[PDB]
RNA sequence: ACCGUAUAGUACGAGAGGAACUACGGUU
């Protein structure tokens, strides 16, 4: 909990910031900045991309 | 004994509390009238531990548990996570649950050996549940409601449930959970019995509005 | 009434239609006036997210229809400030039937409901499955 | 300028009901 990482790209977030998404069904997903929930809304997965750290 | 008391001027002490055998969790901005209410009949006895859960003061819906376990939804904050597992005895188990039908609090209803879930459950989910609270779980409705934990207060001394329940599912549910069952109402004609109140085998907080005849089925039912 | 907790910004006018958030029979209701706040906005009457309004059925079971009844305001587009500073904003607006006491049934909510909301509210609170 | 909490389910009251000084949080 001290420390954050991005459900996306995997990366630290820096504290006092990022944005956190509410699944409706309570599910969060903490993101790191606006790219990494632009490319989720793409529906893209972290996983495919190679510059997230998930993937790499 | 059963006691009365008030957050604020709600009676739901079932919305900001949640009370066992080994525990009691109670919301962390409450005041001294609300607090004693259980610090003057739980002494030093077991550990009253003051939390937020997922950021909220509403712990009593937003938890459910028993004496070895308590469930927490995904959005409990790791803070939170931690300041439990500090404060509550080792025994018990603080597993985080990703369920969405609606608040844990309402899904589950539960005593130290039985335990009714929200009917729409998954199996992988209600697994789980039995597995962390060491009980048998049932998938049931009081009265229709799929709410089980927002229209039963139980203990394993007895229970109360929605004041329709047919006396059929009454005898049925007595039998499922081991415990006398009534029907009944708290707070002066609340149904919603579950939110209502809190209680375990020894004490029984409700609210002020509590009439007597409410009251009397309370401490007779629940034993106290 | 008790501190929400977090910074709102009026989202609806009276007059405005929004959705009924329950299993009421009631589809979607027209805000006639904010009580339980008090007229925030004087001249044009504002609502938001944890108010207390007075509605009327504009759609739904002809007995519900016309009625006019108490709701709780569950969610709403403008955006909310938590002490974080985050931003919340929802798909749509919409409230809940209360009655007059201030229970829900409580049967569901449907959907999440704010913390904020379920804190002033707690019967309808014992009711979510999800608070946010 | 207002709401809320502590004060306090206290003083006052048969009961129903139900304050304040002060200290805080917040809204407009």
């Amino acid at each position: 909990m001290k420390v954050e990482i991005d459900s996306f790209s995997g990366a630290k977030i820096y504290p006092g910031r990022g944005t956190l998404f509410v699944r409706g069904d309570s599910k969060i997903f903490r993101f790191q900045n606006s790219k990494s929930a632009s490319l989720f809304k793409q529906r893209k997965n972290p996983r495919r991309i190679a510059w997230t750290v998930l993937f790499r | 004994m059963a006691t009365r008391t008030q957050f604020e001027n709600s009676n739901e002490i079932g919305v900001f509390s949640k009370l066992t055998n080994t525990y009691c969790l109670v919301a962390v901005g409450g005041s001294e009238n609300f607090y004693s209410a259980f610090e003057a009949e739980l002494g030093d006895a077991i550990p009253i531990v003051h939390t937020t859960i997922a950021g909220t003061r509403i712990i009593g819906r937003m938890t459910a548990g028993n004496r070895r376990g308590l469930l927490v939804p995904t959005q409990t904050t790791d803070q939170e996570l931690q300041h439990l597992r500090n404060s509550l005895p080792d025994s018990v188990k603080i597993q985080r649950v990703e369920e969405r039908l609606s608040a844990l609090g309402n899904v589950i209803c539960c005593n130290d050996y039985v335990a009714l879930v929200h009917p729409d459950i998954d199996r992988e989910t209600e697994e789980l549940i039995s597995d962390v609270l060491g009980v048998e779980v049932f998938r049931q409705t009081i009265s229709g409601n799929i709410l089980v934990g927002s229209y039963c207060s139980l203990s394993n001394q007895g229970g109360l449930v929605h004041p329709q329940t047919s006396v059929q599912d009454q005898e049925e549910l007595s039998s499922l959970l081991q415990v006398p069952l009534v029907a009944g109402t708290v707070n002066r004609g609340s149904s919603v019995v579950g939110a209502g109140m809190v209680v375990n085998d020894y004490l029984a907080v409700t609210g002020l509005d509590t009439t007597a005849p409410e009251l009397s089925v309370i401490e007779s039912i629940f034993r106290l | 009434a008790q501190g929400t907790k977090f910074r709102i910004s009026l989202g609806l006018p009276v007059g405005a239609i929004m959705n009924c958030a329950d299993n009421s029979g009631a589809r979607n209701l027209y805000i006639i006036a904010v009580k339980g706040s008090g007229s925030r906005l004087n001249r044009l009457p504002a609502a938001s997210l944890g108010d207390m309004v007075m509605a009327t059925v504009k759609k739904g079971k002809p007995e519900l229809r016309k009625k006019v009844m108490p709701a709780i305001v569950v969610r709403q587009a403008k955006s909310w400030r938590r002490r974080d500073g985050v931003f919340l904003y929802f798909e749509d607006n919409a409230g809940v039937i209360a009655n007059p006491k201030g229970e829900m049934k409580g049967s569901a909510i449907t959907g999440p409901v704010g913390k904020e909301c379920a804190d002033l509210w707690p019967r309808v609170a014992s009711n979510s499955g999800v608070v946010v």
